[PDB]
DNA sequence: TGCGAAATTCCATGACA
DNA sequence: ATTGTCATGGAATTTCGCA
DNA sequence: TGCGAAATTCCATGACA
DNA sequence: ATTGTCATGGAATTTCGCA
């Protein structure tokens, strides 16, 4: 606009240019003499253009960009110019990290009676042990039991297999589980249906989401690393005392075994509790019910200082799975269609998809 | 004296030999004295070795104080008598001649085999695939006696599987001539 | 100890004992009555066997070995008995993971002059351009100012080949890097001999005390990234570019752009700064001299609740470099030699070696 | 009119043929007119690519506003000129047959000549790797007109090779012996 | 001085290893 | 014989433009 | 009640992915 | 069409043993 600036030149008062100052021509521009030395002003068809050439000099956020056009230039609310576009270069959106924190988490009611909700999962691959590379581990989500099934693969097939025989104990409502092959197969779908059983998924590449038998992993791994100290590393035959000794370890904070969970009395096993030995069996059973109820729940955590929650409408990105070598870490911009709890959302793609998505995985576009 | 509890006493025995499925020929069953929950092993001989592979994986889950037998060679072994010491299970034997103990078990038994029987009809060397379907039939029947399922008892719970027991209580026609044509 | 069992029967007092409670026999053991049900007495002597059998049924911590014990068993001051089989547990002081957080990082003095220390490092292996994998990156501490050369391996002889080119401008007092192996060879050590240049090194496995070159490694790799979107990943021809840019590009906490720092004027690259284009050399230089003092230093952060700091003669473990499938994370225990700062000290191994570590990569030994 | 300033001008020139080194014959020669510091670049040729490959290693570290040269070829290109204007470098050129320009900088000429012929003394196809002693003396040089270095001009520093000069002035005996022995 | 808008400074967050 | 760093973009704080 | 020692409970830290 | 968990071992807090 060189009609805004023709008034300027003449002494009359344009919205967002100080009064106080002297603007002048010079060379065919416009110049201001301000308090850090005389800057051009360009005509507002020309701003764009400069903003988008200090921007793209090294690809830089707000301060950065800002300070190189200041070197030479000057017009009202520079900024609000530098952060239009700084939201509208996608190379900046999909390769920067994000500043913001994901809101707290989540703590789930523990289920309420045994058999309710088992998670499942695949440690390995380990060290060879007769042949066999991985562990199926079954965790019981109430009382914490868990069973261990050496695999050769984490497959469907050996995951089918290790659950004929765990079912013969019993059928679980639901297994929930992460989104590995093994169990998102058409084959162990029909198997889950044949039962009555429903298959639950956690939303994907958040091991968080089944934190429950995550967690687990680490028991079982630092038991079978103490035992096996000055030894080839021959866990296969441990895996069944290794299942009997932390089903029988008390946790500290529920002051009560797995065991102790699921069957309300110890087995015969070394240090066995002894306080029930009078009660009939079914006032054993009523004490258990009790337990059962009484235990210990965490509350979520605080929100950090500077964390986001998703809003319906809210453009947000995903993070890209895998990312090559000098790839962009994010996917382009979607909208948040549904907002399923604080943590977990249902995304719009710009291809269309609907992905049901942990907002540890988003971040909000920046820049509005 | 204390009430009866799980895991007081285990009655183990062998059934068989059954029509070969997948190589296996018996079944180990082991049946809680208490609860009367039954577990049920698939062996390729009624040996020592057999018997101690299948009661070590029970044995990862819950331990007995004692174990009831009869005098079946794979459980009198001083092998099997090792085992027992080395996890602390009182090994208890019924006299020879005299292999039946506990009635609540010998029905277990008889329980087994009718709903095998059933189970098999024009498929008989299919039962490896089966014993999960026996065994929560037989741990979802309802003990007139007790009053509860074997579930029930061991677990404190109502089971997932209520109605997993169809059983008709006697043989039918059909069924006791599949039986017949097994033999011959 | 029979004999001490034996005062207790005939209901004299024995310190630690509550003379408050009825301590009987029964199946020729000692028992006592307590709130909770009826315990057996062990022995003295029986005690750090009945410790030792309760921890090793899973290689529990204190509560989880403690709750065992109490099933059958009261004597004085169990915890005690406990704590000090923990502490002699080695499969448990080698495996178990450090609850106590490191003390406050140190933000060392920027280098006072250009020249008086590099920060040298590769990034890579990077996608093959132009048979090129990898880059040396060498940043001067005191003005940030970086220099960028392709490499077809992260070798000494690639090295002295690219520092042969940049000490062509300048020698530096000091050149900083870790321990690859590169830079810990006897041909760089004689390179840097011949040329007066004293070779500083990192603490093993602490990327952190190179921080000043590896956060560079995420400027690079975002500027190639944003640069190579949409296209084949041909990052070779744009080091040269990337270099330029990064060296002319704010740090919005400095005001300044590594060049300034280096030269003290803008060459002729976009959006120069001209606010000394009257000042003479001399006197151009003199403001430099004076910005260079006056830049901004961070201070050391508040510690955390539960850090801790190294003391001479203090039991500490040092982290496992690269551990193995189902192998302990921690070395057995070693003494702190000397604290050479609150966050580096020299430990002395079980096997008599001097070692320079940062805190980081050890754990205070548990249990004293 | 406003001060000098580095970076407001380089002066560049070709030095060459030279005895082969590496298989390099000529050395560019980059002067920044303000403070006499000096940039030094082998070539294959006295080619616009060679100059452009050099110059681009240059200005990946600093651009001059104008670029001063003779009318050699390689300078002369519309190449070159292309080069140049991509990059907002003034290009000025001195009149034919007078190209000499800056004594400054023919100073700084004959002073890398001088080094090159008093280094390569029984080793003149090894001035490839003696390159950076060369630049580095120059740099460190002391300029009775300036009252400093072009080291401590460039960076208001004083440098960690103080005494990388150590120039006799004059070429000796020996030395002048070597050259001639090199056109023979 | 005192107000509302713009500019600048602060600084949690995450990422380089 | 040593040691974390710093781009980023909302929010908090300070300065500007005017009266 | 009130004191000192022992027991229990709290909870930051790190590690499973 | 879903969602973090929890062993660990010093420190903080509560209870015990005695008066
Ligand atoms: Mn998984
Ligand atoms: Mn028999
Ligand atoms: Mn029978
Ligand atoms: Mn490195
Ligand atoms: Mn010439
Ligand atoms: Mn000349
Ligand atoms: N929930
Ligand atoms: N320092
Ligand atoms: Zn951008
Ligand atoms: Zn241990």
């Amino acid at each position: 606009l060189d009609a805004e600036l023709d008034q300027l030149l003449q002494g009359h008062y344009i919205k967002g240019y100080p009064k106080q100052y002297t603007y002048f021509l010079e060379d065919g521009k416009v110049k201001v003499s301000r308090p850090e030395g005389v800057k051009i002003i360009p005509p507002q068809s020309d701003r764009q253009k400069i903003v988008l050439q200090a921007h793209n000099l090294a690809h830089t956020g707000r301060e950065a960009t800002l300070l190189k056009i200041a070197n030479l230039y000057w017009w009202p609310n520079m900024r609000k110019d530098v952060v239009k576009q700084l939201g509208r270069c996608q190379q900046c959106l999909i390769t920067n990290a994000s500043n913001k924190a994901s809101g707290p988490i989540l703590r789930p009611d523990r289920p309420q009676k045994p058999f309710d909700k088992f998670f499942i999962d695949y440690i390995g691959p380990l060290p060879p042990s007769q042949g066999y590379l991985y562990v199926l581990v079954v965790v019981d989500g109430m009382t914490g039991f868990t069973w261990l099934y050496p695999t050769k693969a984490p497959s469907t097939s050996a995951t089918v297999k290790s659950l004929n025989v765990l079912t013969s104990i019993a059928i679980p409502k639901v297994i929930h589980s992460d989104q590995g092959a093994a169990f998102t197969s058409s084959t162990f779908a029909e198997w889950a249906k044949e039962r009555g059983i429903h298959l639950e998924f956690s939303t994907p590449y958040h091991p968080q989401s089944s934190g429950k038998v995550e967690r687990k992993h680490s028991d079982i791994k630092r038991l079978l690393t103490k035992l096996l100290v000055g030894r080839p590393t021959k866990w296969y035959d441990l895996l069944p005392v290794v299942q009997l000794a932390l089903n029988n370890t008390y946790s500290p904070v529920l002051k009560y075994t797995p065991h102790q969970l699921l069957f309300g009395i110890d087995s015969n096993t070394p240090f066995a509790n002894q306080d029930t030995l009078d009660l009939t069996r079914e006032e054993e059973l009523s004490l258990l019910q009790e337990i059962r109820t009484s235990l210990y729940h965490p509350s979520t955590p605080p929100a950090s200082s500077r964390s986001w929650s998703p809003v319906v409408g809210q453009l947000v990105q995903e993070r890209v799975a895998r990312p090559a070598s000098l790839r962009p870490r994010w996917h382009k911009p979607s909208t948040v269609l549904k907002v399923l709890n604080p943590r977990t959302v249902v995304i719009l793609d710009h291809l269309g998809n609907n992905r049901t998505v942990s907002i540890d995985n988003l971040k909000p576009t920046s820049h509005q | 004296d204390r009430p009866q509890k799980p895991f007081d006493k285990f009655f183990i025995d062998y059934i068989g030999p059954l029509p070969p499925s997948q190589g296996y020929l018996y079944v180990l069953v082991v049946v809680d004295g208490m609860t009367g929950f039954t577990w049920l092993y698939p062996t390729k001989a009624p040996s020592t070795s057999a018997t101690v592979k299948s009661l070590n994986v029970l044995t990862s889950i819950a331990i007995p104080k004692v174990i009831h037998s009869d005098q079946g060679a794979a459980f009198t072994s001083s092998t099997f008598a090792e085992w027992a010491k080395e996890r602390g299970i009182h090994l208890e034997f019924s006299t020879p001649y005299h292999p039946q103990s506990s009635g609540k078990v010998e029905r277990k038994h008889s329980d087994i085999k009718r709903l095998l029987t059933k189970l098999l009809v024009g498929r008989p060397t299919k039962w490896y695939d089966l014993l999960p379907v026996v065994q929560l039939a037989l741990n979802n029947t309802y003990s007139p006696v007790l009053k509860y399922t074997p579930h029930q008892l061991l677990f404190g719970i109502d089971s997932n599987t209520p109605f997993a027991n169809q059983d008709t209580l006697d043989l039918t026609r059909e069924e006791e001539l599949s039986l017949l044509q097994e033999i011959r």
